[PDB]
RNA sequence: GCGUCCGUAGCUCAGUUGGUUAGAGCACCACCUUGACAUGGUGGGGGUCGGUGGUUCGAGUCCACUCGGACGCACCA
RNA sequence: AUGGUC
RNA sequence: CUUUAAUGUUUGAUGUUCUAACGUUGACCCGUAAUCCGGGUUGCGGACAGUGUCUGGUGGGUAGUUUGACUGGGGCGGUC
RNA sequence: AAUUCCUUGUCGGGUAAGUUCCGACCUGCACGAAUGGCGUAAUGAUGGCCAGGCUGUCUCCACCCGAGACUCAGUGAAAUUGAACUCGCUGUGAAGAUGCAGUGUACCCGCGGCAAGACGGAAAGACCCCGUGAACCUUUACUAUAGCUUGACACUGAACA
RNA sequence: GCUCGCCGGAAGACCAAGGGUUCCUGUCCAACGUUAAUCGGGGCAGGGUGAGUCGACCCCUAAGGCGAGGCCGAAAGGCGUAGUCGAUGGGAAACAGGUUAAUAUUCCUGUACUUGGUGUUACUGCGAAGGGGGGACGGAGAAGGCUAUGUUGGCCGGGCGACGGUUGUCCCGGUUUAAGCGUGUAGGCUGGUUUUCCAGGCAAAUCCGGAAAAUCAAGGCUGAGGCGUGAUGACGAGGCACUACGGUGCUGAAGCAACAAAUGCCCUGCUUCCAGGAAAAGCCUCUAAGCAUCAGGUAACAUCAAAUCGUACCCCAAACCGACACAGGUGGUCAGGUAGAGAAUACCAAGGCGCUUGAGAGAACUCGGGUGAAGGAACUAGGCAAAAUGGUGCCGUAACUUCGGGAGAAGGCACGCUGAUAUGUAGGUGAGGUCCCUCGCGGAUGGAGCUGAAAUCAGUCGAAGAUACCAGCUGGCUGCAACUGUUUAUUAAAAACACAGCACUGUGCAAACACGAAAGUGGACGUAUACGGUGUGACGCCUGCCCGGUGCCGGAAGGUUAAU
RNA sequence: AGGACCGAACCGACUAAUGUUGAAAAAUUAGCGGAUGACUUGUGGCUGGGGGUGAAAGGCCAAUCAAACCGGGAGAUAGCU
């Protein structure tokens, strides 16, 4: 976790995060599929997401969002480093030969003996559903509905953390600042989410824009005025009010209409 | 310089092509549009 | 150089609020206080509201133009 | 709350 | 009639419990060698949401047009 | 100052001399804090200035060797062009003459050049005006629209309180 | 035919693209050819393209196209599952010599190698639509082991020199041999082997996976090049019988050794980095379905296959793209000498061309260049152009700073050949000689021979020793922008845009948002430490007042109020 | 180790002289910049005229751009030569 030294510009701002506990050779063989780089194109062939294209061939790694294996104990193997979250990815191998990927808790080594299903202890790694979990004990891959798959809080380091335990419901606090209703039985998994320092990384430079896959983004006051609401100008000039590309506000002016929701949304974040 | 036709008969072939022409509902007109007129080179297969 | 706010006491004032009837802060000191200077008070003059007209007895006041300052200039290579 | 200056 | 308020009704609003209409980009079994689709079994949601008709607001996102003449050349002042 | 009009503002270095440059003053016509302030090691086919080295850049241009231009042999175009036996001057005059009026010099015709004129020749002028002529662009110009959301009715059900 | 010149990382030798007789052999000069023209890439006519192994189809896929049913649109249709195609990549096999005027890994010469059935004799487990192993995969980096390759020796044959000298440590050539086939070296990887049981791989598994015990200490793979065979064969100095100046048939010595060395190969291996590096098949294994010993697989022999298609020629140009036989452009393969860090550069061999108009005279002027007395930017908008510097080694090197930089700061000093140290050293390589031997492609002691820096000291020639070709002008204050980058193909490359960073704000997932009337897809098989939008632009110090307009966010008791 | 340095291939195109019915409807000769990275390049596939693509100049989209190319309404209309 240590800055780079300034030999040349281009490392002179450069702090990398560097981690000795993983796996330096070739992933496990069965678990890996093709994930090819889509371009921001869709089946109509034109660009609807921008900024997006470029990089490096992305593996993808599957990984059990589910976890659905009750009863059986799971050692650790290795950890790896998965390119496509900004997580690490655990190896299991369980009591009978099966190995899966899982999402790797903040106190995660090779050695550890985790235990999936409702009959689990409570200890960092294990996971249970939400009406045998005691309230307070922060949880990652909460699931909105039972058996659905890890869905909520599945970042690089964050949780959220069980508030009140009424009724046949469960009501969270995400990692945005917001509650949330959950039924009482979606399977989520105690502990926090290991790689807490990717916030801490600076890249450096253009070229680590363009080897993720960030292509340049041109902002609004360039363009002529054909193409942007911002353009013009003999010189410079913003006189107009800031927008999208299409015409909407974009400093404050709220878009969310999906009203189907609104049964579990218990307050905004503010 | 890099000129404008630069040749490739496995481009020219599917583009300009008679099973190219095939497909597009739109094109069997343009075939009609030319037998109708009665050209030698329908298409640029050969 | 459309047009505007507009134009006043020793200093800025308010008063055109579709018209009639005169309002100030500060402040020149004679005196009331304090041993002695103001911080307070009585007081007298100080506006034909730049100029010329008209609707009008009653207009600083309802207005067309003139000097002065701010408030918008595009066209033009 | 009133009580600067010489 | 000034003008109340108790028996019954005439009809729209405010809220709650249920489910059979609809919803499921929730799991399981079949067509099936098939994650698209369809069939039922269930769980959750549910009289909402989503959609058609008219109406109010917003709407240079997008469209069609206008912007006078006189003038010791036009714009600017005047003038009609 | 990349922004400063009166302006070459004012002073001091730099020069014999310095409307540009570097350093201060502030009377800033009209800088100024994320359409950003001030500052800064390295870097730039970047803007501006002085110094040593170097010489035809120049005072002042001289010679030399090669591919053309000049002659003879073969092939052999193009722009233009009412017609043509197509001189100078002073004056007249769509008002800036090879011709008109007056006057004065000049045997007819080629190659090598120089480019002042024939308002020379390619472009139905782009500049301003005229066009109740169009394209794109902007907005609190006019009039309608996609999309957004508001309630009524249908899909729409029973009790309830 | 022989003097001269030019390229020799091209303008030499080949192929995939693209063209489509331009290829060779006779004959013709009317148009074509920028001239003449007997010559041709021109006109006519005739010949010329031989495959089990090399390229296309072929078994399998990637992006992506179509897509039975299916869903959704007014019809056209729009997507999209099962499937079906798509090379630019994975999948069986051949090398050398000789001949044609014009084709050869294609025909002939000795020698090969693999893939299919069929039919024999021997032993019994075979199976596809699923399961598992394998195919199977970045960037950079250094070494080690070699080879194509070159040079000097060894040898064989020829030469005694147009003028001084040349019987010798002298001059010139020649020294080539493949694929395949036994062996398991340099070097790299993995511990093997026996047994009980299991919830897992969509059902079974006796192979993969995972617990368990006994042991055995090296089993198995990988693999460049020499090494043995291939091969008493082929090639080769040539002497040379005809001989048309066409060539033809026999014949034919040496055919070894050292040294250097790649960008090729062991290398799909090793180390290490963050930006974490494909598929299905061919290839092997595995089973319940079932055939119950007919099928079916695995060994030597024998049989025939192995069809069709494309092969001439140009392919950095005269045959393709550019209207021209165009100073234009276009992707891969091979890489000789003497210097040289080297694919730069200067001269060359192998090989190719003198670019389809010339012969003259020696004007102004213009293009491209070499030289210059005195001065050295006075020229001009401006040191524009030109001149100059320029390599290796050693001493040395300022303010400023983000500690790296500035820096090759600036300035200087030696450099040719000859001899000695050393008749060729330090170093590299390495043969004999000898010892055991866990054995073979040995392991050590060993130093012959070859190759060969770098330095010091004397001595010498010129005006001048990086001599030619290549090969930085330096320093002093500022304005802008952190920088590396990028764009106005075709008048502006800059101070414009970008970027790492900061900040607001939207979005809890069937996300916001975009392309779509609509299904669906991007967003992402991502989940607030994530994504979209706006604006400024590293890093250091910092980011203050104004909510009255105008946006936006929160409030819903009051007045105005649509449809109904 | 390098979005490192000097430098050929390769990519780009800063200045000046040639030449602007030239060898070319944008090049040549002497100089220049980058040159293990945000690079350069051969093959194939995707996007589409009010729409595509844009490290943003209204650039580029078959030698054509502030709305391409071809056919049709169309013998569009014209107070103007
Ligand atoms: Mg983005
Ligand atoms: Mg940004
Ligand atoms: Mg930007
Ligand atoms: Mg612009
Ligand atoms: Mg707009
Ligand atoms: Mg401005
Ligand atoms: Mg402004
Ligand atoms: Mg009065
Ligand atoms: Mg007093
Ligand atoms: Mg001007
Ligand atoms: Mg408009
Ligand atoms: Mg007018
Ligand atoms: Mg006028
Ligand atoms: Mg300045
Ligand atoms: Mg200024
Ligand atoms: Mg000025
Ligand atoms: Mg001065
Ligand atoms: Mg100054
Ligand atoms: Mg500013
Ligand atoms: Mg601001
Ligand atoms: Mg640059
Ligand atoms: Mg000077
Ligand atoms: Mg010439
Ligand atoms: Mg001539
Ligand atoms: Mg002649
Ligand atoms: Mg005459
Ligand atoms: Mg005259
Ligand atoms: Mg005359
Ligand atoms: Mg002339
Ligand atoms: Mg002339
Ligand atoms: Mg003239
Ligand atoms: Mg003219
Ligand atoms: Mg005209
Ligand atoms: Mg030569
Ligand atoms: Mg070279
Ligand atoms: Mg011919
Ligand atoms: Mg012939
Ligand atoms: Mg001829
Ligand atoms: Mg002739
Ligand atoms: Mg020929
Ligand atoms: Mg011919
Ligand atoms: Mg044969
Ligand atoms: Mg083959
Ligand atoms: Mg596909
Ligand atoms: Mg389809
Ligand atoms: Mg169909
Ligand atoms: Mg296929
Ligand atoms: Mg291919
Ligand atoms: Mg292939
Ligand atoms: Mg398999
Ligand atoms: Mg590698
Ligand atoms: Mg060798
Ligand atoms: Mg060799
Ligand atoms: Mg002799
Ligand atoms: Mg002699
Ligand atoms: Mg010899
Ligand atoms: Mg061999
Ligand atoms: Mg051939
Ligand atoms: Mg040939
Ligand atoms: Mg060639
Ligand atoms: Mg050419
Ligand atoms: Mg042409
Ligand atoms: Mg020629
Ligand atoms: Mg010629
Ligand atoms: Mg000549
Ligand atoms: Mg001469
Ligand atoms: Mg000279
Ligand atoms: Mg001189
Ligand atoms: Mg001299
Ligand atoms: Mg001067
Ligand atoms: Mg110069
Ligand atoms: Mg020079
Ligand atoms: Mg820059
Ligand atoms: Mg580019
Ligand atoms: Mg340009
Ligand atoms: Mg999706
Ligand atoms: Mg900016
Ligand atoms: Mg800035
Ligand atoms: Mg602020
Ligand atoms: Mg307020
Ligand atoms: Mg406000
Ligand atoms: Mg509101
Ligand atoms: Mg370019
Ligand atoms: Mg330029
Ligand atoms: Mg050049
Ligand atoms: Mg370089
Ligand atoms: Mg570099
Ligand atoms: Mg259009
Ligand atoms: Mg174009
Ligand atoms: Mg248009
Ligand atoms: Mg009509
Ligand atoms: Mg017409
Ligand atoms: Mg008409």
């Amino acid at each position: 976790v240590v800055k780079c030294k300034p030999t040349s510009p281009g490392r002179r701002h450069v702090v990398k995060v560097v981690n000795p506990e993983l796996h330096k050779g070739k992933p496990f063989a069965p678990l890996l599929e093709k994930n090819s780089k889509s371009g921001g194109r869709n089946n109509n062939g034109r660009i609807t997401t921008r900024h997006i294209g470029g990089g490096h061939k992305q593996a993808y790694r599957i990984v059990d969002f589910k976890r659905n294996k009750d009863g059986i104990p799971a050692v650790v193997e290795r950890l790896e480093y998965d390119p496509n979250r900004s997580a690490n990815i655990a190896l299991v191998l369980y009591k009978d030969g099966e190995r899966r990927y899982i999402l790797a808790p903040k106190g995660l080594k090779a050695g550890d003996q985790i235990q999936s299903g409702v009959d689990a202890a409570i200890k960092p790694g294990n996971t249970l559903p939400m009406r045998n979990i005691p309230v307070g004990s922060t949880v990652h891959n909460v699931e909105m509905k039972p058996g659905k798959g890890g869905q909520l809080a599945r970042s690089a380091g964050t949780y959220v953390q069980i508030v009140a335990r009424d009724g046949a419901y469960v009501t969270l606090r995400l990692r945005s600042g917001e509650m949330r209703k959950v039924e009482a039985d979606c399977r989520a998994t105690l502990g926090e989410v290991g790689n807490a320092e990717h916030m801490l990384r600076v890249l450096g430079k253009a070229g680590a824009a363009r080897w993720r896959g960030v292509r340049p983004t041109v902002r609004g006051t360039a363009m002529n005025p054909v193409d942007h609401p911002h353009g013009g100008g003999e010189g410079r000039n913003f006189g107009k009010h800031p927008v999208t590309p299409w015409g909407v506000q974009t400093k404050g002016k709220k878009t969310r209409s999906n009203k189907r929701t609104d049964k579990f949304i218990v307050r905004r974040r503010s | 310089m890099k000129r404008t036709f630069q040749p490739s008969v496995l481009k020219r072939n599917r583009s300009h092509g008679f099973r190219a022409r095939m497909a597009t509902k739109n094109g069997r007109q343009v075939l009609a549009r030319r037998r109708a007129k009665g050209r030698a080179r329908l298409t640029v297969s050969k």
